[PDB]
């Protein structure tokens, strides 16, 4: 009947006749037989939403890997239109339409998905405030948006990222002044933590770019506009910058951390993204930049790891070309390299947490899903090793 | 012991553990989820209990621990000792 | 030659040297090759 | 062909009896004789009918394209796709 007399049932040691017909069924059920590169994959571009408004940023979502994040984020066209306008696209099914649209009454620089919330997307804006979007509610302006006062962000906000377990999450930002502030993900009219990033005493840091090593939150890497990238403690007796890194002579416009687990580890390696194209495979143990992949005349804009090989990783470019460098395969040319119709500024790479396929942001707005071939994307498990030896080399 | 059953059974491709129904149809194991495997295991007891019909019909002597209902998607092994009524969804892979 | 200490023996080794060093031109041609083959691209890297 | 496929579904075990139903059950072939075939083969029709239904019952979509029951004395056999009603009379071994 109800559920307490099938545990003393279930107690009870008649059990031997079940278990011997359990063992031969399954026994007899064992035996099983059966009955009988570079491509363009996919498009995204609004009209509506994308007349211009160059892409900022981009993401997918860890709970739904089929969704995409963007922010168009500039107004010149339409002083009455919407100001910043964030998209999200479905990789499932295949539609002119953004899914969802939300817009913000300041331009939008950042976005980025919710970890707690699967039903939440978080944005980061011109102006300074950390903004909400809660896809359940039927309106599209921002549903919980934090203050200007100088408790919270006062400058352009350029990274939102919300990490730490299930049970125990942080909503980490970071403005251009440098002010990093932790806000709880369902609460945000107050700052749960803030500090304001500062180098050697009375030396402010102009942060442009970051990325956490996977696993850790304790402990980050940040890009400055300064072209000085640092490593930096989130919580601890020495909270804030901790590292000098002589890096490059131009403005950092990207950076990302390595992105692979399973073998020898490589989070101490990361690669950014500088302003003269000069992308710059290097770690957090060294001080000195491991190596200064350059060609070209324009600069990179962004650039990220792949997801899953611990070598590969992408390369925004000025013309409009993104190339894919595999340092196993080769370190002077790039691996893959194809280039976008109608050579606009590429502005964001971001890799599917799969890793199997890769998305571009783009000058006019048309995000291109772009796939890459197995051969160039999945690993071996030499791969690690060979990885290693590469990095040994010098 | 139960749980060395469970194991083993979490050992077959496709299944989550090991899950039995009674003569109720309610599972005495819980593995998935409720209302769907209530509904369905109470359709499988109907349909067993029938086919017992049926197999006394003809065969007087007979007893049912096999039947091996596949479809395209999955398949289920169904089997009563007396009261017991184990039912495992494995893959025709 | 080794401990050899014959001046006449460091002699033929000067002769086995130069066949040595024909081969090592013969090397220097054939990449040489490979490169202006290789070359009018560009400047950038693998290039030049 | 009919004799050819009867020929080779039986001699491929030295089955007992197996007659070809491509209708509805109710099927007039015999093997051994015309009762044991003809009311069993409808009982079968009538429970592979609402077999289909259990099935269905999970989503419409599924079919039941292969059924087994082995059971201690009779191992009997059939394979619907839309109208094709195997019968297999077997030993369980």
């Amino acid at each position: 009947l109800t559920e307490e007399e099938k545990q003393q049932i279930l107690h009870s040691e008649e059990f031997l006749s079940f278990f011997d017909h359990s063992t031969r069924i399954v026994e007899r059920a064992l035996s099983e037989q059966i009955n009988i590169k570079l491509s363009l994959n996919r498009q995204f571009f609004d009209e509506r939403w994308s007349k211009h408004r160059v892409v900022s940023c981009l993401d997918w979502s860890s709970q739904y890997p089929e969704l995409l994040v963007a922010s168009y984020n500039n107004n010149e066209d339409a002083p009455h239109e919407p100001d910043g306008v964030a998209l999200v696209w479905n990789m499932k099914y295949k539609k002119t339409t953004p899914e969802y649209v939300f817009h913000c009454q300041s331009a939008v620089m950042s976005a980025t998905f919710a970890k707690f919330h699967p039903n939440l997307v978080v944005g980061g804006t011109y102006s300074g405030q950390i903004v909400l979007w809660d896809n359940r509610s039927n309106k599209r302006t921002p549903v919980q948006r934090t203050p200007l006062s100088a408790a919270a962000h006062t400058h352009p906000v350029y990274c939102v990222n919300v990490v730490g377990t299930q049970n125990a999450h942080n909503l980490i930002s970071i403005s251009t002044d440098g002010k990093i502030c932790s806000w709880s993900l369902d609460m945000l009219s107050h700052p749960q933590d803030s500090m304001e990033l500062v180098h050697k005493q009375s030396k402010a840091v102009a942060v442009t770019s970051m990325s956490f090593p996977v696993g850790d939150v304790n402990n980050f890497v940040v890009g400055s506009e300064e072209g000085s990238v640092y490593t930096a403690c989130r919580h601890g007796s020495k909270a804030g910058i901790s590292e000098m890194f002589e890096g490059h002579q131009g403005p950092i416009t990207g950076i990302h951390c390595h992105a692979a687990v399973g073998a020898v580890d490589f989070s101490h390696l990361f690669v950014t993204s500088s302003f003269d194209w000069t992308v710059k495979l290097w770690t957090t143990k060294n001080n000195k930049p491991l190596y200064s992949f350059e060609d070209n005349a324009d600069y990179v804009y962004d650039v990220m790891w792949s997801p899953t090989h611990p070598a590969l990783f992408a390369c925004v470019d000025g013309m409009g070309r993104l190339d894919l460098w595999n340092l196993n395969n080769d370190t002077e040319v790039p691996t893959a390299s194809i280039s976008v119709e109608g050579n606009p500024a590429l502005n964001r790479v971001r890799w599917t947490h799969s890793g199997r396929e890769i998305a571009v942001g783009d000058s006019e707005g048309q995000i291109v899903i772009y796939d890459v071939g197995e051969q160039i994307a999945v690993p071996r498990n030499d791969e690690w090793a060979r990885f290693g030896r590469t990095l040994a080399e010098i | 012991e139960v749980e060395e059953t469970l194991k083993r059974l979490q050992s077959q491709k496709g299944v989550q553990g090991i899950i039995v129904v009674n003569t109720e149809g309610i599972p005495i194991k819980s593995t998935m989820d409720n209302p769907t495997t209530t509904q369905y295991a109470s359709l499988m007891h109907s349909f067993i209990l029938k086919a017992r019909s049926t197999v006394r019909d003809i065969d007087p002597q007979n007893d049912l621990t096999f039947l091996r209902i596949r479809s395209k998607k999955n398949e289920i092994m169904v089997a009563p000792d007396k009261d017991y009524f184990l039912i495992v969804i494995q893959n025709p892979t | 030659d080794g401990l050899d200490v014959s001046k006449e023996g460091t002699e033929a080794w000067e002769a086995a040297m130069k066949r040595y060093d024909e081969r090592i031109d013969r090397v220097e041609t054939r990449i040489t090759a490979r490169l202006r083959d290789q070359l009018g691209t560009a400047k950038n890297a693998n290039e030049m």
